[PDB]
């Protein structure tokens, strides 16, 4: 030992991540004519918790008939779940929201139904994000959205008003430069541009106005309108293979799982 | 130094399913052992689940007769809902059980004179006679019954239902549907008999049985 | 003189938001198009790939006592045998307390495998008595309160000897169904003969009764808890569970 | 989900996943067996910006079969007062 | 200075319904773009190609 | 953490490390963190060993953030006795250092 | 013949100077390990006797 | 007959303008689709590919005097400990002097490294007299004025003896900090405890008197230096600095 202690009994390492592929797959029977020994235990041990259970003598499952593992989360939150929606009302405009894992942000002005649950379920989040834009509404809109990391110069969250910030600020951050009649949608990277090591999602205090927000995406439009049209935009997230999770936690209860 | 055993606290015993965790344990008494005949009181082999669920039962009885136009349905019968019933012996392992799966075999007997003359068809329909062609019924398992060529007909047939298994206290739909079609009508002469006798045999194989529960 | 022609085939400029070969970036906010390294240090080493990490662990789901004036055969608790199952709450903050099989498996339409129930008791070295956990294979909706202590033998069960120096029994269901998966129903509002959510029901009997002297509490409390083994879900959807109130 | 504009495609031509419960959906049956091992999957569309002052909006489906598909148990074809069309 | 250009051509955003190899999907609703196993379990061997 | 009940006392207790903040999650899933339980019957002694786990690389004394772990301890199952039986137990918690790296020694407190 | 392992009695923990004889026992739960900064936050050598 | 079809997918004609691989050019504007060779003749082969050629270089940040007339473990000056500390300036013309390392680090959100602090005496070969130099770690505010000579010992400290053959002290200031990077925070406008742009302060004190002769002046100058060795920044901006006014 390093630290200096000692002791006459073994530590041995609890909750160990990834035991099992949730696949039905192969790696006779499960239980047989033995006597099963892993019925009785004592779960205050952590050693004796680890024994394979077995009651019932059982046979193998086979293997499944789809390729893909659906219990992966590369594979879950690759699909891209919703995170908010907007309309503008005048011209000139510019709108502001962050993407704050904190779960204190209830919504609209916050994480809605899936990204709520799934980034409270860990404590750390380290790697870049993936943003999709949906245009809905008006056509001949010429537009423009850039990113801001945290602990720069920005205009107000979630408040859509007049921009305060001059185009060479803008353009210097990285911007892109779309019109609603040609696309009606963006799929863009969200990087990774934090001084601290990883964001988290359950904390409180002055922690949870630091330590929760990793990035902003502020969007700025032109050319609106004519007479009497709408312009809605609607935000969904994605998640990359660069990005990381670490140390599991215990999920939201059934009070907190909140949706739009 | 000798050392005094003492009485084992903790132990596991049951078999296969109840399992018991005692605190304050000790070991078996077991007198004699187990004993061959070699004057037997029962030549027949000993019972098991081969002897008494893969066995033929009689399901249904019909009867055709000269007044039953072209394709009129002689026998329309659920074959595992009447093999659910309290007079067979495969009850005796469904009643217990939740789930199933299993292959059935048929059998189809009639009898006629041969002054006779008809035919008749038997077809092993899935779940349900549904829209489909009465003229196409030989492309399911089925059996032609010529009163000139034969008079009996035998269908096996695999497991095929949308879920793993078949539920018998509260089912879905019915697994197989066994219809009796009129393939040409029954005509006599004078003095002949203007009836025949139909049966109908049923029985499970390759029966897999899962979860044994108490409340039927 | 060039030669390079294509056709503008269907689906022209659409969003395909079910899959990540559909929805990952085509450009990049970042400059140089650069990549990002691993990075285990603050991290401890504990890096979530699977949602196995959740379903295996044993959380608590319920709650009972095993009173000394009760009769022999009496039912003390029913639990529908499904991984949805939950009935725990709080005061002060109000709060309904989900288990960690709950949470992965409300999050898919079909789920599958094996449950395991650990019961825990809480004795002192002095009651004594035995409980039986009989399971009944069918569905969520079956009338079992019928069912007396020598018609429950006739289904698998288990028995336990309370006081000792053990204090959990492991109960493994085996997967008995008809189907292959079973529907996660509660997003639906009524009912339908055919699609169900669980695999049967467990009832847990009085097998003997409490014996105790008069310095001891007369009761002893069982938690029980609920995880799984060779679990397999598919189909995501949202939903958000409920006290299962009973 | 996906996100369109209907000035700029025109199209859509998406896949539809096997998500399902039980093992496979089928087509002949009654009963309550025929409210629930029938549908398979359930796609439905809404729209915004829609509209100025006179001008309809028509969406038209259509389905085509992979090769990760299968079929099981040939069966006796529909008669000829079934077949129905639009 | 990249130099990558095309040429759009004829029948630009046309929808051809007649075979499969125009009328296959290019995106997909699936989690991971995944693929699905051969199951010739409840179906007794029974597969119909022709 | 350590506890001292009579072998006429029955309950129990749960120990478990929760990182940060005691959040919105569920008092039901206690037993995914790094956990202890404590039976009156079985034992009367629990150890838990846990690495550094934070969004930042070091730990500020003078002006800290938010902390970085938090015990609690929750009852479990509820404590019953009989008549003249001790209505009480005591518990105490110890705790200790392991790997202790320190940066940077400043003159003002 | 099979035999259930149950938890151990009697231990002994501590660092150095604080001895623990404890009569109900349990074994440790540790969870994750230690870990290097790849990236670190702190370029001086730690603090030991000899820097203070 | 031609089977060549794709499907558009989404973020139809967007512009990405975070990286390279986004923002580089479909076409050009040259004839023949040309490219240009190296010429390092005119420019003396100095050629730049990396921002290390400037925050390396040592440029004046501070100025204070050294006089005779204050006390032993007088607080002489302190010092925010970041790059982007500098407050000199100058009258014709009206402006206010960037330093070469706060010119770099103002155009990034974090920043990471070893700071080197250069301090540069101007005595005659007559005057005598010590400084101590003490770094307190912490972040820029913290209450630091009430710290005795004999307390800043505690804290990691440098003396330097005035005159000598020797002018410059290199104070390389170690890394200490609780999070990896640390934040530009002087974009926004309002403070928060838990985000910083100092890892602590350092303080100059009176360690020894200053002796002199009549015939020389009664007091040194001392310059100050910054520059970075290991300096990681990352997350681009744009913030133009300001005079650190203290």
């Amino acid at each position: 030992d390093d630290s200096g202690g000692f002791s006459t009994t073994v530590s041995t390492e609890q909750n160990v991540p990834d035991p099992q592929v949730g696949i039905t797959t192969m790696r006779m029977d499960v239980s047989g004519v033995q006597a099963p020994v892993g019925a009785i235990t004592t779960i205050e041990d952590p050693v004796l918790a680890k024994k394979v259970p077995e009651t019932f003598p059982e046979l193998k499952p086979g293997e499944s008939r789809h390729t893909s593992d659906h219990m992966s989360i590369y594979k879950f939150m690759g699909r891209s779940h919703f995170l908010c929606t907007f309309t503008f009302n005048s011209n000139n405009k510019e709108y502001t929201f962050p993407i704050t894992l904190s779960s204190t942000s209830n919504p609209p002005h916050g994480l809605p139904s899936t990204l709520r649950w799934f980034f409270n379920l860990f404590q750390l989040y380290r790697g870049p994000l993936d943003l999709t834009i949906i245009i809905t509404g008006a056509t001949d809109v010429d537009g423009m959205a850039w990113f801001t990391p945290v602990g720069l110069a920005v205009d107000t969250p979630w408040v859509e008003k007049e921009s305060a910030l001059q185009i060479d600020y803008k353009t210097a951050l990285g911007a892109v430069r779309f019109n609603t009649r040609r696309t009606g949608n963006i799929q863009i990277r969200l990087p990774w541009y934090s001084y601290l090591y990883a964001v988290s999602g359950a904390l409180d205090g002055l922690g949870d106005k630091t330590d929760s927000t990793f990035g902003l995406v502020s969007i700025q439009i032109a050319n609106y309108n004519h007479s009497d049209e709408y312009l809605s935009f609607s935000c969904y997230l994605s998640v990359t293979e660069q990005s990381e999770f670490y140390f599991p936690r215990a999920p939201l209860n059934s009070n907190a799982m909140l949706s739009t | 130094e000798q050392m005094i055993q003492s009485v084992d606290r903790t132990a596991v015993t049951g078999a296969s399913y109840f399992t018991s965790v005692d605190q304050s344990s000790v070991h078996t008494a077991e007198v004699g052992s187990h004993q061959i005949e070699p004057l037997k009181t029962s030549v027949d082999k000993p019972g098991s689940k081969k002897t008494q669920g893969e066995k033929f039962f009689l399901i249904h009885s019909a009867r055709w007769l000269t007044t039953h136009a072209l394709f009129h349905e002689v026998a329309k019968l659920d074959v595992v809902k009447l093999l659910y019933n309290e007079q067979f012996a495969v009850q005796g392992l469904l009643r217990y059980h939740t789930y199933a799966r299993f292959g059935i075999e048929i059998q189809v007997q009639i009898n006629p004179t041969p002054f006779q003359q008809g035919g008749l068809i038997c077809a092993m329909v899935p779940g349900d006679q549904s829209y489909g062609s009465i003229a196409s019924l030989t492309v399911y398992p089925h059996g032609l019954l010529n009163c000139n060529i034969n008079n009996v007909v035998r269908i096996k047939v695999p497991f095929i239902y949308t879920r793993g298994a078949y539920h018998f206290k509260d089912p879905q739909y019915p697994v197989w549907e066994l219809t009796i079609r009129v393939w040409s009508e029954l005509n006599i002469g004078t003095g002949t008999s203007a009836y025949t006798s139909l049966n109908v045999l049923a029985r499970f194989t390759d029966l897999e049985l899962h979860g044994l529960t108490p409340l039927s | 003189m060039m030669r390079n022609e294509t056709r503008v085939s269907t689906t022209e400029n659409v969003v395909n938001l079910s899959n990540y070969e559909d929805a990952r970036a085509k450009m990049s906010f970042a400059l140089d198009q650069e990549d990002w390294k691993s990075d285990p240090s603050q991290g401890g080493g504990i890096k979530i790939t699977h949602f196995t990490t959740w379903t295996s662990i044993p959380t608590l789901a319920a709650q009972f006592p095993f009173n000394a004036s009760d009769s022999v055969g009496q039912q003390i608790k029913v639990i529908p045998v499904d991984p949805y199952f939950f009935q725990m709450t709080n005061t002060n903050p109000d709060q309904k307390c989900i288990t960690a099989l709950a949470s992965i498996c409300q999050m898919f339409c079909f789920w599958r495998g094996d449950l395991v129930f650990d019961f825990q008791v809480f004795p002192t070295k002095y009651h004594s008595g035995r409980l039986l956990f009989c399971f009944v294979p069918g569905n969520e909706l079956i009338d079992v309160t019928g069912i007396t202590l020598k018609q429950a033998t006739t289904a698998p069960c288990a028995v336990m000897d309370i006081a000792g120096v053990q204090s959990t029994l492991r109960f493994r269901v085996p997967w008995i169904s008809d189907t292959p998966y079973r529907v996660n129903r509660y997003t639906k509002e009524a009912h339908q003969k055919g699609e169900y959510t669980a695999i049967g029901k467990l009832i847990v009997y009085c097998y003997n009764r409490l014996t105790s002297p008069s310095n001891v509490a007369h009761h002893v409390r069982v938690n029980v808890y609920l995880s799984a083994i060779n679990l397999e879900c598919f189909a995501p959807l949202y939903h958000a569970m409920d006290v299962t109130t009973q």
